[PDB]
């Protein structure tokens, strides 16, 4: 016999089943597929272990199997369930754009490209492409866009599928993608030192010649300015559309680890990168203050929802709130104290402040609504997937849904 | 550290997935030549996880000492399988060996 495995790589784990000639094989990255031996065809996908499996084995009856995993988790499973198909559990990284009463979550098709499923409905919206690398909707709707493995970036029109612009650029797959306040002008970056600004239709190709090894990421500023940072840790302040490095900052000799901008006026912005939590008002070429309250060095930070708070996230998920006024020894939010290494939690991915500003939605191993300054508010929850890496909030702030670890997407809608 | 013991530890615990010599091939893990003073996720020609690719730290003794104690905790979602070296002495030895060999 000779049963070829899915695609190509190198097997990390495998397990033959004497019944039904089944083969529960964890190829790589917890790819625990259910194949069928001799017949040499897959039976069904099996999503649901976090940490990339560590091991699996069938019952002596063969009617079931254990699934040891790196999380520290063993999931029992019936034999019958695996064979049946279950094209679900959205892809791990997605972008969601919120336009009011209904929220739409970006998705990657279980087989190829994508499907847009709006919440509170069964309205799937499938589209075709040779496996999109990443996606972004246009400002004021009316368009849709996606990247490519070559770094090419198409922007399909909604009104007509025939109309599109394709941009060929970047040595590899395109990284960050963002649009101007104008419906026109794509902006992107990747392995190139330059930050691409490719206006579509016009097919313009303005470049941000930063002379970095690469630019790690960039974001829109309220002005025509375009904020950016690279692996040299420079916090550059360029310009949108037209490349022009108007204000330049060297907040970190190391890479800018997470940098957050506040979003009222352009009055403040800050970053922390395993060194110091610097903060500036852009008016100076150097930060207005350089927070140094953490010897273990703050990993990430996020601004208040148009207030004066400023979280500073630690590697262990610890948060230290800092007033947006140079800095003072504000009581640490201190969100996690007792726990250990037992589960999901690693990383301090994001902070979602409540509109009231009285609550911080910490999201690491799972969501917890720490009360700002001392203690916690609505800590509860506990996510199924764990490991959420993105935060989406409705203008109202009523609903945030997280998909973490590919567990699935979860939507929250508090009641009365 | 004791470079000789560090070598033993490397041979025992790292060599099955990584080379340290210049132009040594990528195995399951990336070649470690030039590791010190380099940012995470930069070996050209190795396909990292996004987690390892975006950890955003510089490899050096301090960062290695913490990583090697518990890789998953330092880079959650890494595809590197390694429990960690719990004894500090052994970590120092290994790190001292890597410091020598990955420059050589
Ligand atoms: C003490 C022994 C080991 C040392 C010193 C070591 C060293 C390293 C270092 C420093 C990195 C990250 C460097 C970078 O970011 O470019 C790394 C990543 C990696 N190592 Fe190891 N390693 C060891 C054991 C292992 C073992 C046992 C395996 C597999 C069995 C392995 C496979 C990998 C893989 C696959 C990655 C890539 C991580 C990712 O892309 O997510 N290593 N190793």
């Amino acid at each position: 016999g000779e049963i070829h495995t899915g695609h190509h790589s190198t097997i990390q784990y495998c397990d033959f089943s004497p019944q039904n000639h089944l083969a529960v094989v964890a190829l790589s990255q917890y790819c625990v597929e259910l194949w069928n031996t001799d017949s040499r065809s897959k039976v069904a996908d099996c999503r649901g272990h976090l940490s990339w499996v560590h091991g699996v084995m069938f019952s002596p009856d063969g009617s079931s199997f254990l699934t040891s995993s790196d999380d520290q988790t063993i999931r029992l499973w019936e034999t019958k369930k695996v064979c049946k198909n279950s094209a679900v559990m959205l892809k791990q990284e997605v972008d969601v754009v919120f336009q009011e009463n209904e929220v739409m979550v970006l998705a990657v098709d279980h087989i190829r490209r994508l499907q847009l499923i709006n919440g509170r409905t069964g309205q799937i919206d499938y589209l075709t492409e040779a496996q999109v690398s990443c996606c972004c909707l246009s400002p004021h709707l009316q368009y849709i866009a996606f990247g490519d493995e070559n770094g090419a970036i198409e922007i399909l029109e909604l009104v007509n599928n025939r109309i599109f612009q394709s941009r060929f650029q970047h040595k590899k797959t395109v990284w960050h993608i963002q649009f101007t306040a104008d419906e026109k002008t794509l902006i992107s970056s990747s392995d190139d030192a330059e930050i691409q600004v490719w206006n579509w239709q016009l097919d313009k190709c303005i470049f941000l010649r930063g002379h970095q090894e690469t630019v790690k990421d960039f974001r829109l500023l309220k002005n025509s300015r375009l904020l950016s940072w690279s692996f040299d840790g420079t916090v550059k302040v360029w310009n949108i559309i037209t490349g022009n490095k108007e204000k330049d900052f060297v907040c970190h000799q190391g890479t800018v680890l997470s940098c957050d901008i506040s979003h009222d006026a352009t009055k403040f912005s800050s970053t922390s990168a395993d060194k110091t939590a610097k903060i500036w008002s852009f008016d100076l070429l150097l930060p207005l203050h350089e927070l140094r309250g953490h010897n273990g060095c703050v990993r990430c930070s996020a601004f208040s929802v148009d207030s004066t708070l400023l979280a500073t996230g630690d590697d262990n998920g610890e948060i230290r709130i800092w007033n947006v006024s140079n800095g003072e020894l504000l009581h640490l939010c201190a969100p996690l104290s007792e726990e250990g290494a037992a589960t999901h939690g690693g990383w301090v991915t994001d902070l979602c402040f409540s509109p009231d500003g009285k609550m911080l939605i910490s999201a690491g191993g799972y969501i917890k609504w720490w009360n700002v300054v001392t203690g916690e508010s609505s800590q509860t929850f506990y996510t199924n997937g764990t490991n959420l890496k993105k935060i989406h909030v409705s203008p109202d702030f009523k609903t945030y849904v997280t998909v973490d670890n590919l567990g699935i997407l979860y939507i929250l809608q508090t009641l009365e | 550290g004791d470079v000789e013991k560090g070598k033993k530890i490397f041979v025992q615990k790292c060599a099955q997935c990584h080379t340290v010599e210049k132009g040594g091939k990528h195995k399951t893990g990336p070649n470690l030549h030039g590791l010190f003073g380099r940012k995470t996720g930069q070996a050209p020609g190795f396909t990292y996880t996004d987690a390892n690719k975006n950890k955003g730290i510089t490899w050096k003794e301090e960062t290695l000492m913490e990583y090697l104690e518990n890789p998953k905790k330092y880079i959650p979602g890494t595809k590197m399988i390694f429990a960690g070296i719990k004894k500090k002495t052994e970590r120092e030895d290994l790190i001292a060996y890597l410091k020598k060999a990955t420059n050589e």
